[PDB]
RNA sequence: UAAAGCUAAAUAUAUGUAGGAGACCGAUAGCAAACAAGUACCGUGAGGGAAAGAUGAAAUAGUACUCAGGAAUGAGCAAU
RNA sequence: AUUUUAAAAUUAUUUGAAUUUUUCUUCUUAUAAUUUAAGUUGUUUCUAUACAGUACUUUCUUAACCCACUCGUCUUGAAACACGGACCAAGGAGUCUAGCAAAUGUGCAAGUGUAUAUGAUUCUUUAAACAUUUUACGCAUAAUUAAUGUAAUAUGUCUAUUGUAGAUUUGUGCCCCACUUUGCAUACAAUACCGGUAAGCAA
RNA sequence: CCUAUUAGCUGGUUAUUUUCGAAAGAUCUCUCAGGAUCGCUGGAGUUGAUUAAUAUAAUUUUACCAGGUAGAGAUAAUGAU
RNA sequence: AUUUCACUCAUAUUAAAUAAAAUAACUCCAAGUGGGCCAUUUUUGGUAAGCAGAACUGGCGAUGAGGGAUGCUCCUAACGC
RNA sequence: UUACCGAUACCAAGCCAUAAAAAGAAGAAAAAAUUUUUUUUUAGAAUCUUUUUAUGAGUAGAAAAUCGUGGGGUUUGUGUUGAAGCGAAAUACGUGAGUUUUCGUGGAACAUCUCCCUAGUGCAGAUCUUGGUGGAAGUAGCAACUAUUCAAAU
RNA sequence: GUCAUCUAAUUAGUGACGCGCAUGAAUGGAUUAACGAGAUUCCCACUGUCCCUACUUGCUAUCUAGCGAAACCACAGCCA
């Protein structure tokens, strides 16, 4: 008998493999672990972790954000292990070059008109293997609907979360506990 | 009810089993208009089925 | 599907996961929503805080036609047209597009966003919100209201 | 207790059998892992039927193969021989149940002349 | 289904404070070996089962268009590569080439016989074989449910217009015909395999162009259909790590404990 | 019938199971309730030293960028 | 434009009849009934309501002959 | 198959030194070998000069030493003087549909799903597949108010609110590190702006 | 026949190994054989750590606080005596 | 008070010690549970109780093994072969 | 005061699994005969391979990975020189559910572990349902109605 | 209950007494010959009810030939 917490395994957390039994990604994941097991970057290893991760964690960013966020230097290369959806409220793109798990044809087109180029996971090991002028960037990963709903309970005082609720009319959720002159209020 | 969801709103506290049905026949259905508005336009022959609106 | 239920795992547990003590019985806290108010108050003010009681007037037979309107902010407006003209209305300070919203299926024009500086754009709709008119003549362009 | 035969362990003969299988004909010897709840087996009760439990697991290196230091491989006619031509000092074929006489005879040939030893050579004959 | 009231056609009768019997319902009455016997639930004879099998089971799925039209071109590119017919069971060791298509008047061929001497002269004729001796009948008692025989699957003959293509390889059994324009997922990857030995006319094979957006027509082409793009650019994930761009990146070799 | 009616047994070691967690104290803290008219006086201290400093920054932009 | 009237199609069909099918059940299952089944049988009555399929390719091969037994049967050097 | 290497120790020669002054004194100079390094090797017998036995492997049956209460269950507590179980076979219990959510996989993405339906040399299979002349509908893209309604920096700038941490990137001290540069996600706050309510004014 | 009515109650609830592993407190409840809710538990995932150091700690040390239980008293008060 | 610039306050042993401290933190979904009982020490009611009610910790429960002849709770000690 | 005996605890070593870690996407070694032969091997599956360390109770409950059954696609198979089933078994494999073989019987079908789909999918219990069969046991019992006997026939 | 009576002996019976837990007038009060498979006490007769049991008859049991169940059953069956 020995007295140690967890009876002396050390417990990790999240993902371990890849659940997509996508080929491609497969692959992908196979050259990324192996990059970043080979070179000391942590740039590989951090993208060898979110190509691992669940859909929800590669969201996707839009080509204003892209844009925006690569604003500072413009002759860098951002890589997204997200897709990259087009913004229609965007003016003009500019110049940008990308890696990216995948774009949507509209980004892509923009994107290619603008002269940049779009560039997949492969390429940019091939080029950038240790990811030289390479930015990392993810999309917003805490703005989904999902999250609105989460956190402390719609109810608990000073909440934010959204209620489930089959429509969201006057007759829907909002009577008593909602205002002072239905009892109280959240 | 337990737990963080909506509040259920099913109506389904009559006899509803009597009154499902699953339309196996849909495109068997579609065939047999077709052939229907087929052969009801070879018998008038050469006029058109359809009224003008 | 069946074979991957977690019932099948459970097959010689003689409970079913479903406890020794407490059992399985059938609405032991009630059918539906029965307990709000009593004994599942917690959960609805937990969860469904504004669920009971009534507010507002009512309003008898509603006809949502009437009052359908279909929005669109001032960011959109631009975007709204191809990329090769909207290349074509910036080259050309002369030209100013006029876009009818209305027909795209918009029928009030809201003021969210920023529209490009020295960019003249007619917007044609049906309603128009203040600060949407703000900025459409702010950018030298003008709002026509049609029906 | 252990068995050894060279460096082939195997840590428990005498297979385990399932619960009062002894004195119940209901019960069948297959092993079942007594769930119940003053179950003495499944308390480790002393002098009872002890359970399977993954310790008793044999050397990963030794595992699978037979007292000829060999791994079985049940073949159903000659054309499921073919891998063993580069595969005869660690594989052993033995002929599945349902073949025929001929395919029996033809299966023992190809092996004798491939030098694949058989484990059931001198069936139905 | 099973019949909506089976099992549960009797009347019911639970009489079981003090007889000395479980509180199972009994079929009332005397005079037959019926009479006190434990009527319908679902441990009795002649009960009815657990959870009657009802009718409105969801029998069909609805499938997103665009993942049916990503399958369907994927099965063509599958079917493709060499490599992949061959692992999905065909005999092709013979064939010159794999995406094999044929001239027009495959299409204008319309006798069973010359349709196996074309099959044979291109290097067909162990495949055909494959085909003409997997019939057998299948085991289980699905052959009192009129299914059989049990056959392997061969080539897909793949036309643009039926001049006797159709009525001249059926009948070869395992054998299949298809419509360039009217392409199945179930023929083009069967049972959900990848890679089937397609033998294309040369016209249908012109045609794959037009209907997947290049040279555009106007009754042909999948409107707005965008055919899909990889995930990867090249994956040959080894040569691009064998590059000495990244060869040169790589840190010296470390060991084990 | 009669039953139980407190016990404090166990609750301890079930607090301690997961740990006595502690506030997580942020760096700041919000000023909602807390003395107006000095807050407020903040606020326009913050406004004045942005736009001071916003205008100093839009000047050089503006030079070096002509 | 009420207090009079007619009107086909698109619609429904746990009934009857007749076709065709199935990732259905395979004789304690599937209809209650694969069979002489709503039959036998029970109840004054309204009603209740079963069990029960398989020799063999061929009985147009269903056991001939002998012995022992009152016979049923049994045995055979006899026989399909 | 590129650490059972190197070193360490020991032996035999060898260079110098030191010292407890020497037949195991120590420290290196070089070479050669060894193992005390760098997890068991050798010899001789037997099995046996057999083809399955009286041996060896194995199953079973019997003893013997030590141990061993009847399972399932409700229960704080069952071997219980708690209940169910004479035996055996076969049957026998978290499923199906609707609806919601979360999780994860997949497609597409400010969109997405082509609903009913239509067409079409497909009409054993096929009741499935295939298709849809450049504002059908759902959900989403905007909130808020009982409500008339109103509706998100704001044209100084295609710019993209402000901080504190923070991933990544850039330099100077292709691989450690302190300052530089950029500042994702997110957290904590601040600000604006939208709807409602108060308050002040109110043509 | 409606009807397989309802049951907070009793009985039963079907392969193996492996890993993690409780509660019998609490709040409300026509509530006391029940339920919801919190706590305890599993699974999933991210952010971190992976730098013998920071976060951290059913531990101490140093510094500083708060207490009126044991004891003590009855001549300090009160109440006894 | 905030903001910007300065200057610089141990770190090469870490602004006290020790630490199989990141086996962390956080989020999501959800199970079972919500009759407890016992021992030491404290303690209320009761003549008392294997009585009833509480506090701390450890247990039994959910758990076998060695010992206490025997024994759910005592002592040693917790369990792969 | 000593010695001794005495655990599933402790120590050293081996092996199994769990957790974590270090690391990884190509060349001849030996032996036996007689320079020439012969015998073995001569590896590279990423939920993988090699090595290392610690760790292992468990009801209710949760999860993973495995094992089976009816039926369906796909693949590739076994059957009258005897399939399924069944009885007894095995120098058999597995830790285990099981799997695989042998002999007998049987007389016509049967698998598919290549991958996948599907469900009416796994029994010791429910005074469970239906059927069959026990010990009780050659036992309780074959007891109202006074009563039978001799001889013959068949 | 107290007093009589009944007996050798009377928580029984009957006759009285009555501040009656809580009697009482068609909720009928009191009393009554005749009647009762109604409840109760005593007496004579009578007797195996008993002291105190014994002997005896039939039908079973018992053994045999024949026929032949069932209930109950976790496993079983010596004690301190």
């Amino acid at each position: 008998g020995i007295a140690l917490k967890n009876v002396g395994r050390i417990k990790k957390h999240g993902r371990k493999h890849l659940v997509s039994k996508n080929p491609y990604l497969r692959l992908l994941v196979k050259l990324y672990n192996f990059l970043a097991r080979r070179t000391n970057a942590n740039f590989n290893k951090i993208i060898a972790k979110r190509l691992i991760m669940p859909k929800r964690y590669r969201p996707p960013l839009s080509l204003s954000k892209l844009q925006y966020h690569m604003a500072n230097h413009p002759n860098d290369i951002a890589v997204v292990v997200g897709s990259i959806t087009d913004d229609k409220r965007l003016f003009s793109l500019k110049q940008l070059k990308v890696c990216a798990l995948r774009f949507t044809e509209t980004a892509r087109k923009r994107i290619e008109d603008a002269g940049g180029e779009c560039l997949t996971f492969d390429q940019l090991a091939l080029k950038y293997p240790t990811g030289k002028k390479c930015v990392l960037l993810r999309g917003p990963t805490k703005a989904r609907t999902a999250e609105k709903h989460f956190g402390k309970a719609p109810g608990k005082p000073k909440s934010k979360a959204r209620p489930y609720v089959r429509s969201k009319g006057r007759k829907f959720e909002k009577a008593r506990g909602r205002r002072k002159s239905r009892a109280y209020k959240k | 009810v337990a737990h963080n969801n909506v509040l259920p709103n099913v109506h389904l506290h009559k006899w509803w089993q009597r009154h499902v049905r699953v339309n196996f026949s849909k495109n068997i259905k579609k065939k047999k208009r077709r052939l229907l508005r087929e052969k009801r336009r070879k018998a008038n022959g050469g006029t058109p089925i359809e009224k003008l609106h | 599907a069946t074979r991957f239920k977690k019932n099948r795992k459970k097959r010689g547990h003689v409970s079913a996961g479903h406890g020794r003590v407490g059992k399985h019985r059938k609405h032991p806290g009630g059918r539906g929503k029965a307990g709000g108010l009593h004994h599942m108050r917690i959960n609805f003010d937990k969860y469904h805080p504004g669920y009971f009681g009534k507010v507002g007037m009512r309003h008898l037979n509603l006809l949502k036609n009437r009052t359908y309107c279909p929005t669109i902010n001032v960011d959109k407006l631009w975007g709204l047209l191809p990329e090769e003209k909207k290349k074509e209305f910036s080259e050309n300070k002369d030209i100013a597009p006029v876009i009818d919203v209305t027909r795209k299926g918009y029928f009030k024009v809201l003021g969210n966003g920023k529209l490009k500086h020295n960019q003249p754009i007619v917007v044609k709709a049906r309603y128009f919100s203040s600060v949407a008119e703000k900025k459409i003549k702010a950018v030298g362009g003008q709002c026509i209201l049609v029906a | 207790a252990v068995k050894k035969v060279g460096k082939i362990i195997k840590k428990r003969t005498k297979k385990f059998t399932r619960f009062q299988s002894n004195r119940f004909m209901r019960v069948k010897p297959a092993w079942r892992k007594p769930r119940g709840i003053d179950c003495r087996v499944r308390r480790r009760y002393k002098g009872t039927n002890l359970m399977p439990s993954i310790g008793y697991g044999s050397n990963k290196k030794t595992k699978f193969l037979l007292p000829n230091n060999k791994y079985k491989y049940v073949v159903k006619n000659v054309k499921e021989m073919e891998p063993l031509i580069m595969n005869h000092t660690k594989y052993c074929v033995q002929i599945a149940h349902n073949v025929s006489s001929k395919k029996r005879k033809q299966i023992i040939e190809r092996a004798k002349q491939m030098n694949v030893s058989v484990i059931n050579a001198k069936a139905r004959l | 289904a099973v019949k909506l009231g089976a099992g549960y056609e009797t009347s019911a009768e639970s009489w079981g404070t003090g007889r000395a019997v479980a509180r199972i319902p009994r079929v009332p009455g005397g005079g037959t070996h019926r009479a006190g016997q434990g009527a319908f639930g679902n441990m009795c004879r002649g009960g009815g089962m657990f959870n009657p099998t009802k009718i409105w089971r969801r029998w069909g799925r609805k499938v997103n268009l665009k993942e049916k039209r990503y399958a369907v071109c994927s099965s063509i590119a599958a079917s493709g590569v060499t490599s992949l017919v061959l692992a999905r069971g065909h005999r092709i060791s013979h064939l010159k080439e794999v995406p094999l298509v044929v001239s027009n008047d495959i299409e204008s061929l319309s006798k069973t016989k010359e349709a196996v001497n074309f099959l044979v002269s291109l290097g067909l004729k162990d495949e055909v074989n494959r085909l003409v001796k997997s019939k057998k009948i299948r085991a289980g008692k699905g052959k009192m449910r009129n299914r059989k025989y049990k056959i392997r699957n061969g080539p897909l003959i793949i036309y643009e217009n039926d001049n006797g293509v159709k009525k001249a390889f059926r009948n070869i059994p395992g054998v299949d015909l298809c419509k360039v324009t009217k392409l199945n997922l179930l023929k083009l990857a069967p049972g959900g395999s990848i890679g089937r030995l397609c033998i294309w006319s040369e016209s249908a094979f012109k045609k794959l162009d037009v209907i997947y957006g290049k040279i555009h027509e106007k009754k042909v082409t999948k409107k707005n259909y965008i055919l899909p793009k990889s995930i990867v650019h090249n994956p040959d994930i080894y040569r691009i790590i064998h590059s000495d761009k990244v060869q040169a990146s790589l840190l010296a070799k470390k060991k084990p404990c | 019938a009669k039953s139980k009616n407190h016990t404090n047994h166990n609750q301890n070691r079930k607090a301690h199971k997961n740990g006595i967690k502690k506030p997580k104290k942020h760096k700041f803290m919000s000023r909602k309730g807390l003395d107006p008219n000095f807050f407020r006086n903040q606020k326009y201290c913050l406004k004045g030293i942005q736009k001071k400093k916003k205008e100093l920054k839009l000047k050089a932009k503006q030079e070096k960028n002509n």
